């Protein structure tokens, strides 16, 4: 997952030693292992997706960008016309607001 | 300004007088070449210049109006014609006397400007050039014609402004991470400005000799280039562009 | 009583609202043209092919750009260094394209702050007075030269000089510390403390001086009504700003000499600007700051890194990302 | 690298660069047959090791293809890396290079 | 040959007695008045030994 | 530290022991005859063939040993043994077109290839790496 | 194994120090200037 | 105060729009990518070659 | 290097060009120790 | 494109895929990069495997050096973008 | 004409000091050397080639 | 404790060359028979290029003729300095000796006629500088 410190992040898959696996590349000549390289499946689990799994490896790569993010959610922005930039919450507005007033 | 006055000049007085890439005139008529069915043969130095850059533009667009060609202005520099352009012309179909390509300066990347303020970029080129003339003597009419295929304008490891790409780069909009983080039917799918094509179209072309010399110096003739320009990887729709200049060329004996 | 000598007494005339000196001759028509070039090409300048690699950047108000992200583009580089006037050009949005607008300003203004030097030494002679206040605007002039004219003599095209805009300045900054190391010069590192010895020194010689004026005023009115403009008399105790700060660092280490003081209130941001004005330039003939890349090594010769290595992280991370398809070959311009 | 990628058998004009332009071979705003890349603000250069190799419109793309004798790629070689970039320290070096070299022109 | 190496030699020890010693006897309130060709001897055996090295560095 | 500098001489795996002397006349004499065409393992002029472990075995010689590199600087080749580089590369052969080779001997020629070998066993991902392990 | 030449570098660096003040320390003391 | 959220949402809808505060944005990620191994490396980012975001040719 | 004869007085010209940083410095001390005057 | 199956014959593996594998990708192999693959990467194999075996202008000890890798060979469909910069790349160490 | 004497001190101090540390298989700008390149201009020592001798 | 060294006492560290010298003998030879035959394979390649001028002067074609002087014979004075020196006598070596500096001085006043576009004069020096390499020739032997 990307920290909060960052705003764009490589999607680099790791197991469980913090070794890579796979990394969806920047430079698609010569890359040593890809996502279709080593072929990774996913296995959904709850939620709208319970018991959906696809080894398609397109498809692989677009839930595997938005689960650096923490967690796939559906969205509906056709209603306040969403931009898709992450805000702030007031947890966040009321600190710039007070430790700057102080 | 043929050959023959011209590699009398030093580097130092055709250095930037524009007279460098002006494709020389080769004085003469009354004359043929001709080329035999077993002896190999060449043109070589074959420089190619192109003059009144026109795009087809529509102007009724609905009914009862046809394309017309709205002539532009040159935008970049003089770096559009072609240098040395030598390929086998001793191929003979059944008569015809094609000549393929095979090397040098087959492209040049000029942009052109509509009227309106857009400027169409497009690869003037002739690559892949394939082209066929009616009979075996060369000189006084005789106008070739054939296909090349152009390539796209940028290649696929040219980055955006946004770092995406069609060999290299990103392959999402990553300024924009929220319209990624949707899951259904919205994850950045609005965007197919990010899967970059590298698309391949042909262009054709049709050259007349216009003069010539039984020695060497072929042509100092005209040609007339229907084209493609820039798609932009995919991005934006081609227009067409017709190009009418003065080729030049010289056939050697191999 | 000339037909010249009577124009020749209006210029050198000192009863005109702004001095209209003969530098001001030189300088008023060139900055004039240096800001109607400016002025139109920030709002309604073309996209400019700035790198010569036939991709055009979009740098005035009509295109988008807010004004931290509008910027007159330089020029193409594969124009590089020659001279582009508009008469050179095959016609006037052909000179648009490839940046023309960046030498026509930056050469007038060159030109035009060389001549508000010259004019900043001409009312000092016709006012009778001393005249080094052209010395002290020598260092924004050589300074406005190191990164507009010597920047692009010594680095080839004039692409590589300083955008005429917010963001471009930014992204000046940024390329040269990639490919020039500007942080770890010892010449950008005396500006550095010119600048802020220079804004230490301002609020410290503004604050004694306020801070010890004699009351020539009431309690409710404002404190700067005390001073009657063209008064003999001195405004605030020096001798008391003195002793002020003579016990808060100790006694010797102040000047209750006001000229000694005021002098050295022109000597350390100046002489500092010109050290910065310096070291921009012989970055620009590629005489790059320290490098003290993998110098740190153990006993068994492993690298180990230093401070100057998390730098170098930086530096090549916006080295391999700036002109992201300018480069063809390994090296930059090696 | 015009000389390798010749010796790896490319057609050294025709070169498609990745911008669309010349990546060996180029273009002069003037009209000259030149070296393409970021290379081209010095297109006006008269160096004594590519002179034998330029006729009257530039660069000839026939002396370049042909003879290209091995002591231009000893002077270009040298020269390639005895670039005037170095540091105040006397590092030869393109600025975020390591140090094994005391090498400033 | 090794004899020109001490007439240079000999030559760094005279002019080290000739760099110190000649702007002492000028700037004294003395010592120039009674002592010009003291230091003309001096940058005469100066003058005298570059010319003995001079035709010998031939040989 | 330092203990092993345990290189193998030529094929089948004899090995030689570098000694402190040989890696401090190695490492100078490197640097300023090599190093300005090989700083940190890359080729600056020919940049997809260096001086990497993986890339100093995979040629028609194998150069991992230091009886091949000897061999190299005496008489150079190509990556794939047919033809003889030697007029675009300094060697012993042609010292005469490179001033550099004019002057050193044949046992600092094994202290020159005694450092291309030593590199890989302490700084072992930076050498021959490009500027990502800088 | 002796150094001998940062030896001869710093005992002639010695030589000129003793130069250019014993110009003026002798001066000094003999009252001339 | 990051991005203009006017002209990323142009640029993304433009692969032909480019500003220097656009150039800007990708220095940033260059400068994030590379030095994020070594400036941080309780993290241990292990970013492999091919997925940092170099340029062209160097 | 040198020529053969001079070899031996390398470590005296290693110092040599360093004397007009020396003679620069020599008016500050000849300044003080006549007191500014 | 964004998306590409072929991406790991490119390099980075076994099997390199002659026709749009770029040049330094058989600097892996002994005996196969300088002038050898020369005539792999010019007049290339579009048509099979067992083509670049039948190729010609090879002699006939490079010809069994191509034999010793014949199994680190395929031949794919020859896509337009990676046969552009088959010789250069823009990937230099 | 000190002053005079203190810029023909430099050159001929700096001249002794380049050709003191020479090593003659490196070329001149290999050193860092600033006043025997002006001195090889000149065709003082200068082979064919650009090597002196 | 720290090993310390002071000015000298040469450990992995000091930038100090006196000790360190060579051991083995200078394994190039300063003249073999390799590179002197590289030198008369030179010349049989350098006289090639001053017998191809002769149809670029009637072309007058200058930036050839101006240019191939310069390219495959940038390395002729360098190895006609090479000859020179390798032979035995010395009264044999004043005859390849000045008929090298008739060379050089016959080839650049072809130069100069060169690049004043003198094809009348530049014929001349084309045929005294051609003699004076075959002169050259069975003079070192
Ligand atoms: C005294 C008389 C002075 C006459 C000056 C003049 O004739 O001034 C003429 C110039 C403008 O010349 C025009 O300059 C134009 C520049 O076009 C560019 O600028 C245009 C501005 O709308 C568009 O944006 C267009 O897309 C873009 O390409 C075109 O090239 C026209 O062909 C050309 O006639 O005015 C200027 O410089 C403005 C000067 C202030
Ligand atoms: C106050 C500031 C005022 C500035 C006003 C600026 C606008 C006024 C009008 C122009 C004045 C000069 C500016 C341009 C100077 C320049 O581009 O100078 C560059 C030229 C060199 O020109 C180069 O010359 C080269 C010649 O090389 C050719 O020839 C060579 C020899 O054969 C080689 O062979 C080479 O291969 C071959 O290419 C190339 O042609 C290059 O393209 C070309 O750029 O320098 C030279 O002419 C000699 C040096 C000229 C003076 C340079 C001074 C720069 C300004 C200093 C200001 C200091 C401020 C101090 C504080 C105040
Ligand atoms: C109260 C006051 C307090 C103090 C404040 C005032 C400070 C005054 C200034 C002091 C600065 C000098 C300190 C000593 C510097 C030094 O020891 O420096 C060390 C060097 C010599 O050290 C030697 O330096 C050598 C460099 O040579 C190398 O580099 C050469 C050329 O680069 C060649 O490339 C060659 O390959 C290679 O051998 C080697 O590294 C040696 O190992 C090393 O011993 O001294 C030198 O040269 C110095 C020679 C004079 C240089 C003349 C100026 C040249 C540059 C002017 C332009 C720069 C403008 C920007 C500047 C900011
Ligand atoms: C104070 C007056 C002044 C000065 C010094 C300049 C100076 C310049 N202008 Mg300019 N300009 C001015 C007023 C001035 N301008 C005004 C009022 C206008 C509006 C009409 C313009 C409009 C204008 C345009 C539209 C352009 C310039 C350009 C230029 C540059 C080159 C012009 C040239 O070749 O001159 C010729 C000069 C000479 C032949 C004189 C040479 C000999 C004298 C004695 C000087 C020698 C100096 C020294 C001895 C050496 C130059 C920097 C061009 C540019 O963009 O440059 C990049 C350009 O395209 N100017
Ligand atoms: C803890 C507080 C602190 C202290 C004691 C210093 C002290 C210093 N800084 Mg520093 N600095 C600070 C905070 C601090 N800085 C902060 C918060 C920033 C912004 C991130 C900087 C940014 C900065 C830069 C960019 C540089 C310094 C430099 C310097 C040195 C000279 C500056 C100078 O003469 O000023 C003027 C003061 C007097 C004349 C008195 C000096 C050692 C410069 C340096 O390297 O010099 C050695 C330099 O290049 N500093
Ligand atoms: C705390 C950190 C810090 C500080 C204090 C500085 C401070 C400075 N940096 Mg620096 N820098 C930093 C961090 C820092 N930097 C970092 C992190 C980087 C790497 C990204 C850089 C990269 C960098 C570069 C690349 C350069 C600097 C430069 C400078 C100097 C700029 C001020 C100057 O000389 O302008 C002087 C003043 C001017 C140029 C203005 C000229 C004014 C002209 C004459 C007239 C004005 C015309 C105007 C339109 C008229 C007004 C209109 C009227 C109607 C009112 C100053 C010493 C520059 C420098 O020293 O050389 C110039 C430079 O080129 N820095
Ligand atoms: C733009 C010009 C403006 C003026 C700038 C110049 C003046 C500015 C001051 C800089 C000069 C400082 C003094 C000289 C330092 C270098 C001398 C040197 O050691 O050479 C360093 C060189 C190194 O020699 C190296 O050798 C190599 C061979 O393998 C290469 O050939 C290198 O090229 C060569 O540089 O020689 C020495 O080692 C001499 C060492 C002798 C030890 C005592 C020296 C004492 C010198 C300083 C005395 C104090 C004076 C300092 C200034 C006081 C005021 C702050
Ligand atoms: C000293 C007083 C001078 C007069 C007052 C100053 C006015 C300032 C004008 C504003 C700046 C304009 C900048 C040009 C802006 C610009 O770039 O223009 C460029 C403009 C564009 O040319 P085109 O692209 O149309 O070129 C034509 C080709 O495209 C056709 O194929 O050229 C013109 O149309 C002529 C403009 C100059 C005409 C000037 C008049 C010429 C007469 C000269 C008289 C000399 C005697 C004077 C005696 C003192
Ligand atoms: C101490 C001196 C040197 C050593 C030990 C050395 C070592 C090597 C080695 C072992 C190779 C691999 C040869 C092969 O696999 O075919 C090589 C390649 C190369 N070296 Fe050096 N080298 C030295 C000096 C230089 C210098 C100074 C240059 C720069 C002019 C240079 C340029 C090259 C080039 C271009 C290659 C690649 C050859 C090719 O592409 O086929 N070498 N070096
Ligand atoms: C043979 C030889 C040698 C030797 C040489 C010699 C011995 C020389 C001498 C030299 C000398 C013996 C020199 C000197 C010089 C000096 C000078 C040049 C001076 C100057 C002075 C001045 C400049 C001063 C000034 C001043 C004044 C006037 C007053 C006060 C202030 C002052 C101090 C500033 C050797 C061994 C090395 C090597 C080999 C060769
Ligand atoms: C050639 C030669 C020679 C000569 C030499 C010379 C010519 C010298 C000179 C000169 C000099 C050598 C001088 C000196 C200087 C010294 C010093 C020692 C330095 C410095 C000092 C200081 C720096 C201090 C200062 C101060 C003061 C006191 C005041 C104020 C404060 C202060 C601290 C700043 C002889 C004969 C030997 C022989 C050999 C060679
Ligand atoms: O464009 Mn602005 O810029 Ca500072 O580099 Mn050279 O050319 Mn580009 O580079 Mn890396
Ligand atoms: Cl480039
Ligand atoms: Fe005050």
């Amino acid at each position: 997952r990307m920290p909060a410190f960052f705003e764009t992040f490589p999607v680099i898959l790791v197991d469980q030693d913090g070794i890579i696996r796979a990394d969806i590349p920047f430079r698609r000549a010569e890359s040593k292992y890809s996502i279709e390289q080593v072929g990774v499946t996913i296995d959904f689990y709850g939620g709208k997706l319970n018991g959906q799994s696809f080894t398609d490896a397109p498809t692989v790569k677009k839930y595997a960008r938005k689960a650096q993010l923490g967690e796939v959610f559906e969205f509906d922005r056709t209603t306040l016309e969403s931009d898709g930039v992450f805000r702030s919450s007031p947890r966040g507005w009321y600190t710039f607001g007070h430790a700057n007033f102080a | 300004f043929t050959e023959e006055d011209f590699r009398q000049l030093s580097y130092e007085q055709v250095k930037g007088t524009g007279l460098a890439n002006r494709c020389p005139e080769v004085d003469g008529t009354k004359g043929s070449i001709k080329i035999e069915k077993g002896k190999k043969y060449k043109i070589v130095d074959m420089c190619i210049e192109p003059k009144s850059f026109q795009v087809e533009d529509e102007v009724g667009k609905g009914k009862q109006a046809r394309k017309e060609f709205v002539d532009t202005k040159l935008m970049t520099r003089a770096t559009y014609t072609l240098t040395g352009i030598e390929g086998p012309l001793t191929v003979n179909a059944n008569g015809d006397l094609e000549f393929q390509e095979k090397d040098g300066i087959d492209y040049a990347a000029t942009t052109v400007q509509l009227p309106g303020g857009e400027r169409v970029p497009f690869l003037f080129t002739v690559k892949e050039l394939v082209a066929t003339a009616k009979g075996d003597s060369i000189g006084s009419g005789t106008e070739f014609g054939g296909e090349f295929t152009v390539p796209s304008y940028r290649t696929g490891l040219f980055l955006d402004p946004k770092g995406r790409g069609g060999v290299t780069g990103y392959d999402m909009a990553v300024a924009l991470p929220g319209m990624m983080a949707d899951g259904a039917e919205g994850q950045d799918e609005l965007f197919k400005e990010t899967n970059k094509v590298f698309q391949v179209t042909k262009g054709e072309i049709e050259m007349g000799v216009q003069k010539v010399d039984p020695s060497t110096n072929e042509i100092a003739g005209v040609f007339v280039s229907e084209q493609l320009t820039d798609t932009d990887m995919g991005a934006k729709a081609p227009k067409n562009i017709l190009l009418k200049g003065v080729f030049y060329a010289r056939i050697v004996e191999e | 009583a000339s037909l010249w000598e009577r124009f020749c007494s209006w210029v050198t005339s000192t009863e005109n609202r702004l001095y209209i000196g003969w530098f001001g001759v030189l300088m008023i028509p060139t900055l004039l043209t240096a800001t109607s070039v400016f002025i139109i090409a920030f709002v309604a300048a073309p996209p400019v092919d700035i790198d010569g690699i036939r991709e055009p950047v979009a740098g005035s108000l009509l295109y988008g750009n807010n004004i931290i992200s509008g910027a007159v583009i330089p020029s193409s580089a594969a124009i590089g260094i020659h001279f582009y006037p508009i008469w050179e050009a095959a016609s006037l949005d052909e000179w648009l394209y490839n940046g023309g607008c960046y030498p026509l300003i930056v050469l007038h203004f060159l030109l035009g702050v060389a001549c508000y030097m010259g004019r900043e030494w001409e009312l000092s002679y016709r006012l009778g007075m001393r005249p080094w206040i052209a010395v002290a605007f020598s260092a924004p002039v050589a300074a406005a030269t190191a990164v507009f004219l010597i920047y692009p003599i010594g680095q080839g095209s004039f692409s590589d000089g300083m955008p005429l805009g917010i963001s471009g300045t930014f992204n000046f900054m940024i390329v040269f510390q990639a490919e020039h190391n500007i942080l770890m010069h010892p010449f950008h590192q005396l500006g550095v403390a010119g600048v802020f010895g220079g804004s230490l020194f301002s609020a410290m010689h503004g604050s004694l001086v306020t801070s010890s004026l004699i009351r020539e005023t009431t309690e409710n009115e404002s404190a700067n009504y005390g001073y009657k403009f063209g008064q003999e008399e001195e405004t605030y105790n020096i001798v008391a700003a003195h002793g002020y700060f003579g016990r808060l660092i100790f006694q010797y280490a102040s000047f209750n000499n006001s000229r000694s003081l005021h002098f050295f209130l022109g000597l350390w941001p100046v002489v500092g600007i010109w050290l910065t004005s310096i070291s921009v330039s012989t970055m620009a003939f590629n005489l790059n700051g320290f490098n003290f890349n993998q110098s740190v090594v153990d006993s068994q010769g492993r690298v180990i890194n230093t401070w100057a290595d998390i730098i170098n992280r930086a530096n090549l991370g916006m080295e391999v990302m700036h002109e992201r398809n300018a480069h063809n070959f390994p090296l930059d311009l090696a | 690298f015009l000389v390798r990628d010749q010796r790896l058998g490319a057609n050294v004009a025709s070169a498609q660069g990745p911008t669309g332009l010349g990546k060996y071979l180029m273009r002069s705003p003037s009209g000259e047959i030149i070296f393409g890349g970021e290379t081209m603000r010095f297109w006006d250069l008269r160096a004594p090791w590519l002179e034998p190799l330029r006729g009257p419109n530039g660069l000839d793309l026939n002396k370049i293809k042909n003879d290209i004798q091995p002591w231009q790629e000893r002077r270009a070689a040298e020269y390639m890396t005895h670039a005037p970039l170095g540091s105040l320290n006397s590092v030869g070096g393109v600025a975020t290079e390591i140090n094994s070299v005391n090498y400033v022109s | 040959v090794t004899a020109l190496q001490i007439l240079v030699f000999a030559l760094t020890i005279l002019s080290t007695i000739l760099v110190v010693s000649i702007p002492v006897i000028l700037a004294s309130p003395g010592q120039w008045e009674q002592s010009k060709n003291l230091v003309f001897t001096g940058a005469g055996v100066w003058s005298g030994l570059v010319i003995v090295t001079g035709l010998l560095n031939s040989f | 530290d330092d203990i092993t500098r345990t290189i193998p001489l030529e094929a089948s795996g004899t090995t030689i022991t570098l000694t402190p002397e040989q890696v401090k006349r190695g490492k100078r004499l490197f640097n300023s005859s090599c190093a300005i065409c090989h700083n940190g393992g890359i080729t600056k002029t020919n940049p997809n063939v260096g001086l990497d472990p993986e890339s100093l075995s995979l040629a028609t010689p194998p150069r991992d040993n230091v009886n091949s590199l000897i061999d190299y600087m005496k008489d150079p080749t190509s990556y794939d043994g047919s033809e003889s580089i030697a007029e675009i590369h300094p060697s012993i052969k042609s010292a005469d077109i490179f001033p550099k080779m004019r002057s050193l001997s044949d046992d600092d020629l094994f202290a020159i290839a005694g450092h291309i070998l030593i590199q890989p066993k302490v700084a072992s991902e930076k050498w021959g790496g490009g500027k990502i392990y800088y | 194994m002796i150094n001998w030449q940062v030896i001869g570098q710093l005992v002639s660096l010695a030589i000129i120090v003793l130069v250019g003040p014993a110009v003026i320390f002798l001066l000094a003391f003999k009252k001339g200037n | 105060a990051y991005d203009f959220v006017s002209q990323e949402l142009r640029a993304a809808e433009d692969p032909e729009f480019e500003t220097f505060y656009t150039k800007n944005i990708l220095l940033n990620e260059g400068i994030r990518a590379w030095m994020a191994a070594q400036d941080q490396p309780h993290e241990n980012f292990i970013f492999p070659e091919e997925v940092l975001p170099r340029g062209n040719a160097l | 290097a040198l020529p053969e004869a001079y070899s031996i007085f390398k470590p005296l010209v290693d110092i040599l060009p360093v004397i007009p940083v020396f003679f620069l410095l020599l008016a500050f001390v000849w300044q003080a120790a006549i007191g500014f005057r | 494109e964004m998306e590409y199956e072929g991406v790991m014959y490119l390099g980075g593996s076994d099997k390199i895929d002659v026709n749009n594998a770029n040049i330094r990708a058989y600097t892996k192999y002994p005996g196969m990069y300088p002038n050898i693959a020369r005539e792999i990467v010019k007049n290339g194999p579009f048509e099979s495997v067992d083509d670049v075996l039948k190729i010609e202008t090879l002699t006939a000890t490079q010809k069994s050096v191509v034999e010793k890798y014949k199994n680190n060979l395929i031949a794919l469909p020859s896509r337009p973008e990676y046969v552009i910069d088959k010789l250069n790349n823009g990937l230099y160490r | 004409v000190a002053h005079a004497g203190i810029m023909v001190f430099w050159c001929g101090a700096m001249t002794l000091f380049e050709v003191a540390h020479f090593i003659p298989e490196k070329p001149l700008y290999e050193q860092g050397f600033i006043l025997l390149p002006h001195l090889a201009t000149l065709g003082w020592g200068v082979g064919p080639g650009g090597e002196i001798v | 404790a720290p090993k310390q060294s002071f000015f000298g006492g040469s450990s992995a560290s000091s930038p100090f060359v006196y000790n360190m010298k060579q051991t083995g003998e200078i394994l190039y030879k300063p003249l073999n028979d390799e590179d002197l035959q590289f030198h008369k394979n030179v010349l049989e390649k350098s006289r090639g290029e001053l017998d191809r001028t002769s149809e670029q002067i009637a072309r007058k074609s200058w930036d050839d003729m101006r240019g191939v002087i310069r390219n495959q014979m940038y390395n002729m004075r360098h190895s006609q300095l090479r000859l020179i020196e390798s032979v035995e006598s010395a009264e044999k070596q004043k005859a390849a000796k000045k008929n090298y500096n008739d060379l050089k001085k016959s080839l650049e006043e072809m130069d100069l006629a060169a690049r004043n576009k003198k094809q009348e004069d530049a014929r001349k020096f084309r045929a005294s500088a051609l003699k004076a390499f075959d002169s050259f020739t069975t003079s070192v032997g």
